[PDB]
């Protein structure tokens, strides 16, 4: 099933082809495998096992990217300056640094221990048509972060991932991309692993 | 509003960070009167380019004119007061109101009115209904500021002694570019809490950011735990008549960036430093590749080196919309420019691992300013007090011999108090006659 | 509060849509004094039937008495002030407070008090503890209004010259029914922003709703893009002494409804028009099947044709609880009644595709009224100015020759300003002595 | 498994029989099929492919209904006036109109482009016992809508659907009913496809 | 602020539960002046143990000193005003500020300042920068209270005639333990709404909690439906000079607990009652195993029997942070202690099935106090009025012969009105000279 | 897969072993069975069939526990007083009492009828290694409660359950534990069945 972007005036060419990708790529076995993968990943992050996540779930070649897109007019084509800022755009070393900041006993923000709860839904998956070891994964996330008695922040995101099968049976993240839907988050910060 | 700040800006009432009525008063006496950062040439480089900006709580459209100049207008239709523009940036030769269809030029003039001939006739004078214009627009080496008060000093005079410190990076380095779009996030803190931190808080780096220093191995690791001063020396801090101030940490061109940024950045800065020394001298060439942290009064802050440009946009007494840009030197390789832009967000953007540390400093200070008993506690800005100088042969303004110091807090809050106790620029000037003495 | 509106209601300060203290003042001087819509006979048709309604920020229980009359009471127990009723509508001969069990009749009288004999004895006088009653309750052809001020003019006098325009649909068409329950949604706009739009905004339809006109093919497609006036003529707009006003778009009985509603509705209206012409004359029979958009001062609005009845319930200066009912003519076939009820919500209910368009008009106007600089901008209500008439042979009140006009804005805001600058009805009357001149 | 409505005093006869329907109607294959269907539908709506949705996911005979129920006393039986207002009650043509309003370049509200994220959970399904081509579907939805920098609205709903199998293998919506749980939504409007 | 409460505390303006400016005034005149509950010995039993507590809207660190005494300090750094402690409870010999690293002792003294030698020298006097201390800290049988006003009466005098009623459980029973941590939840009600309910609302139990009584079969089932008084008699209610008051329901040692708690608790209480009768007499031994519901002015409430200890921490005029502890008698078996702690939360904690019932009583009363018309309605506290006595041979204070009564409401609100109309303790005393007459 | 708690400084020994439990315990069949179970349970609770829930889904030996944990310093080890308060800690009789309070016609709070919507995600399951009739279940819950026109409360929780297989094929809850993530909920009360 395909989208006609001449008639469907709100749909980007990018989103239309992604939709088609995931439509034709449906596989029942893959759906259950990837659902399990993302549930394990989310559990690991919720209990703040960041080193285990980085070592076991994230590939050396990782690009971990979360953008905030400047709001532009749908009819203003002429202005061509970069429309996206990278809230995250991290390689493995950069994730390592963030992880080591997280568990340092002198990270004042982490005391008392913060509470995370992740809700992963709408999982879809498709094997890459060229590189069959690559799995394209889409999933939606609600992330609840609570701390300091009465601070509550709720994040909402669609994660567009590429995962890679590893020798031995593991699966590791090689790219995560999030186009964060709120231009100005009202959450104090976005210092969470989406 | 008198005596919220003590003489020489030595102490401040905590309440200033939480009082609702004072916030309203600031809109009348800080934000209505002072120069406020809008955008950089490089974000509106072509005719018709525009950005939205905030000036205090108000929103303005900042537009590149056909003749190459820049004008700015309140983002409000002159008919029934609908917001005119909803995009954050773009290109247009005019702006049409979605309510009834009034069309304005990029010069703010009311050009088209639906049913003008049929229903208005001479009941309308379009020449009287142009967008409300910001009367003062000036720039400092591409950085464009606006002011609602036609009586304000010229921007260059307003920067006062601070300009000398800014020039090596801003003027003499071959031009800067502001890299958009900015990171934007809302933080539950008063705008002043950020402004004071950036104007002079070298003291917090080693303590607040201890974990970040260990993890990223920034050059600032030298002051980790507030155990030792930098091997390069204590640095400098300065302040100026109209409240702008900054610290200087010698040689720290990579600033709050992690180890992976250091070699390439340091090499770039050292190379230009050698060229600059011959044009502007050794000391100022060194300033070029040093870390400056400062605030351009009231609510625009910056870091050089780890090149950041910030606006603390007030929402209410306990709420600020924080904007974070990177800036780059125009002659940097394009790959280095991209790396710098990402590294700024990585440390101090909405998902910045340093900026996160700061949230609770800023937010709890502001929340304590709201509480009845706690609001009467004084903040103290005594670091370096009694040792500041004026009229030094080399370093202009009121200057202390440490970037870990509160020289610039004192100047910031002196100017602040002078403004809140004044009705206009003339009164501010009278209240500031002996600012350096 | 003086000079928030200029003479002849020509301009209004944008601040009026965002100022907190003014809102508090309105509760004392608009909502405490004027007639406020409660319900229609058809929603409380039997003894004991009740609905909850808001009167400004307060909530009242509106109850059909055993003798067929209607009384209304503040929804507050006279013991410790708990809210008495939590259902929005129902049938009951009394209301028991869930806190301690005091029982009131549907007539507001305190009837039962647990432990009266054992613990109260003569320490209680039940006759002094009845629910706080709304002292004035009157109707206009089944539409029931309440007023907190016993000194208010009779409802019919308050409608003034507006009543003549309402009568073809409200009086002469054989009776209306209000179809419940209403749609309810909260919008971040001041109540006045909706009130001004409905009182006279023919101008917005072709522009704001351009996409909706194209999609649904409403009869209002004639004014799409604000390019041409209706082929039927510019229509009329009127205002009245106590602030109520409306526009008339000739013949547009299907209003904001889509093409699928037009043939059947037009046929129904044309058939009754032919009968009505013989009873009330050609012009008024035409009004019966025309589109009227108006506001019954302060905060009750309506559309005829695309039959809607609205209440803009104030929550605070930037928040309104919007109620949307449909109304139908009693002698419409039941299937047509159902189609009309759904079509009203489809255009202007909480999920209405027209009303959505309006959100940003209303909300940003109100938010701009909160901002320091922007709040000092004037709204202009100049459309038709200098051409309004009074004492026309056919059309009563102050009348302009276009439904795309601001005649009724000017009257609305004149009455508004007279009220906010007055302490009582006598002072309003003195401030309104020359309203039409 | 059945509910005894004499003992379970809060349960409506309607809800009790629906529960039983979905309990006995459980089928593992159908569960995975319908989960995929609703995930595809939600993806299509999130990328604002409204024409593709109306053409490919919605049947000509569609009734698309969202009600707001007036709050009545649980013990006040006598008052019999209609207790529900139709926020939506749309046939195909009425959806067509709403869709064409959505993608019109002069829909001012849609500029800059609005961001939607849908979270679908608690999917259950049951084949109709009379019309086996009809699938009864229940699912819960969280819908996040973000626009204009700092506007965020979150909707919560249970969708009670009838879907129909089509010649060729497609499945199209013939009825969606939502009893919207908040009587007065605090979301500016409800102009979203639930 | 005069005449918000009528003579003898008979009526109160509903507005008091919703007025914003009055709330601000209460922070100055109720919370700045009166004794406020902090913690119990058993929650800070060892040197260095601390808990965070609220005193009005401010937060304090309450710390067990090395010498066994207790001191409390505002939770605010003396440098830039950052909140110092983020844990709710713990053990520490000092507290370091995360901003710049200033280190304070558990005695509030500023002990360590990073860069003191290098940068401060004599520009700092640490002896002048200790944490802001709560000047008055006193206890009542292990229950520790604080007061911001050095002029307050001693805690025991402040409890006045209420202390006599508290002693059987608090003093003579062999010691209590407060079981932490407390339940905490935010409720959209004014702090006074809870305070009045707990000070004297025997009347609500049979009505508000009718379903809970049926379900759990609490001893309070005797008054279900407010149909009959308890077979044991109407009980007592008392009030005192400084506003504290309570009711007594004879013999109801299991209070709001369900049937599964009754046999074991009743047996424990009856056994100690027999021992206590020989030490303190029959009447007071009976009080020991009776249900007392009360409020220690202003915002600390308790139940004996179903042993609860509550703090109504004000957030704003319509928002309260509700804390719920259980208390136990030290010599109870450990299993019974655990059962009591859980049973308290089960009835009145954040998920308590009784407390849920109360939400709408408290919240709607408070919300109605915000509404313009409704805020002018009086609450009436007339139950028992005209029959209270003073100087009774057995029962001290102002006493009524029913726990279903408003004797203690009247005393609470008299003290409240005296405080809001006074600038200091001396003025309160003058306003209270004839409190019992 | 295991977590190294010496390197993963934020992870409790308890959470690390739980993660391992659910990792090695993965079974596809069990996943679908338990997902169906929790969806049925949530539906039953959403329609307020509390008696049916207590009779059919809850075992006689039930421990139903929801704690609020006092915030303590991650480095303050010496203070040993109880750090958890039981918001719920109910046996069957105590649940019975709460259920009978719920459906009593004189429960004033329940009129007009309150609206509940439950979103269950991230389901994992593992058969107990000793007692194979015992199923360990973890799931995340968003619970939306709406009443009285404009009251909306949203709860977020991770439920740690033990369920038991019954003679005849049923499955009943024997333990539910929730460590509620917000220390001071801003939801008026927590009187909901998580
Ligand atoms: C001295 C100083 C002041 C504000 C921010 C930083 N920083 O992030 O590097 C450094
Ligand atoms: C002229 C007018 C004014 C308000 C609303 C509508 N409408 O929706 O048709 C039309
Ligand atoms: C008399 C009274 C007053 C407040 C609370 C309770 N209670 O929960 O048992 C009883
Ligand atoms: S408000 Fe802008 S054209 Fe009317
Ligand atoms: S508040 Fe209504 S009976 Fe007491
Ligand atoms: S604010 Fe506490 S050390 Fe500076
Ligand atoms: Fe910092
Ligand atoms: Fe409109
Ligand atoms: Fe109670
Ligand atoms: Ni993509
Ligand atoms: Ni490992
Ligand atoms: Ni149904
Ligand atoms: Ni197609
Ligand atoms: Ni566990
Ligand atoms: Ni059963």
């Amino acid at each position: 099933m395909m989208i006609n972007t001449q008639e469907d005036k709100l749909v980007s060419a990018h989103d239309a082809e992604e939709f088609h990708r995931f439509f034709v790529g449906h596989d029942s076995d893959l759906q259950q495998e990837v659902t399990t993968l993302l549930t394990r990943e989310a559990h690991l992050l919720d209990i703040q096992a960041y080193k285990a996540w980085l070592e076991h779930f994230v590939a050396p070649e990782i690009k971990y990217q979360v953008i905030s897109r400047e709001l532009r007019s749908t009819s203003e084509r002429r202005y061509q300056l970069n429309d996206a800022v990278n809230l995250y755009n991290e390689n493995y070393q950069q994730l390592k640094v963030r992880v080591e900041h997280q568990m340092d006993p002198q990270n004042w923000a982490n005391n008392p221990k913060i509470r995370f709860t992740r809700f992963v839904t709408n999982v879809t998956a498709a094997k890459d048509k060229s590189a069959p070891e690559i799995l394209h994964v889409r999933s939606n996330l609600i992330l609840h972060r609570a701390r300091r008695e009465n601070q509550v922040d709720v994040f909402y995101a669609t994660r567009e991932d590429k995962w890679k099968r590893i020798e031995g049976g593991g699966i590791k993240l090689v790219e995560r991309f999030v186009d964060y839907p709120e231009r100005i988050p009202q959450t104090h910060n976005l210092l969470v692993f989406l | 509003y008198q005596n919220l700040v003590s003489e020489a800006g030595l102490t401040q009432k905590l309440l200033i960070h939480g009082d609702k009525e004072l916030f309203q008063h600031e809109l009348k006496t800080i934000f209505a009167r002072n120069w406020l950062f809008l955008t950089h040439d490089s974000l509106i480089p072509s005719p018709g380019d525009y950005v939205k900006a905030k000036m205090g709580v108000d929103e303005v459209i900042v537009s590149r004119q056909n003749d190459g100049s820049v004008r700015a207008f309140l983002n409000v239709c002159r008919h029934r007061g609908k917001t005119l523009v909803h995009a954050e940036a773009g290109n247009a030769k005019g702006f049409v109101c979605g309510y009834h269809g009034w069309g304005y030029g990029s010069n703010g003039e009311l050009q088209s009115v639906p049913f003008e001939k049929e229903l208005y006739g001479d009941a309308i004078k379009k020449k009287c209904l142009g967008l409300k214009e910001v009367p003062r627009i000036e720039s400092f080496h591409g950085f464009i500021y606006g002011c609602f008060d036609a009586e304000a000093p010229p921007l260059i005079d307003y920067l006062g002694d601070a300009a000398w410190y800014l020039e090596p990076t801003f003027k003499y380095s071959g031009g800067l570019e502001l890299v958009g779009p900015p990171g934007k996030v809302v933080v539950k803190a008063n705008w002043k809490s950020f402004a004071e931190n950036f104007v002079g808080d070298g003291y917090h780096v080693g303590w607040t950011h201890a974990a970040a220093l260990r993890a990223g191995q920034s050059v600032f690791s030298s002051i980790a735990g507030n155990a030792k001063l930098p091997p390069e020396g204590a640095g400098l801090q300065m302040t100026s008549k109209y409240g702008s101030g900054m610290g200087v940490f010698w040689g720290y061109y990579s600033g709050n960036f992690s180890a992976d940024m250091i070699p390439d950045l340091m090499a770039f800065g050292a190379a230009k430093q050698e060229k600059l020394a011959k044009e502007i001298g050794d000391v100022r060439a060194r300033i070029y590749r040093s870390f400056l942290n400062g605030t351009i009064f009231p609510n625009n802050s910056f870091l050089t080196g780890s090149a950041a440009f910030r606006v603390w946009n007030p929402i209410d007494e306990n709420t600020t919309e924080v904007w974070t840009y990177a800036f780059v030197e125009k002659d940097m390789p394009e790959d280095l420019k991209r790396r710098v832009a990402d590294a700024v967000q990585r440390s101090i953007g909405p998902a910045g691992f340093w900026e996160s540390d700061d949230n609770e400093n800023m937010e709890t200070m502001s929340q304590n300013g709201k509480k009845y008993q706690s609001s009467n506690i004084d903040q103290i800005a005594s670091l370096g007090f009694g040792k500041d100088v004026y009229g030094d042969e080399c370093y202009p303004g009121v200057v202390g011999k440490s970037a870990i110091g509160e020289t610039s807090y004192r100047g910031f809050y002196r100017a602040y108090q002078a403004h809140i106790s004044s009705s206009n620029w003339a009164e501010f000037e009278n209240a500031s006659r002996n600012w350096h003495i």
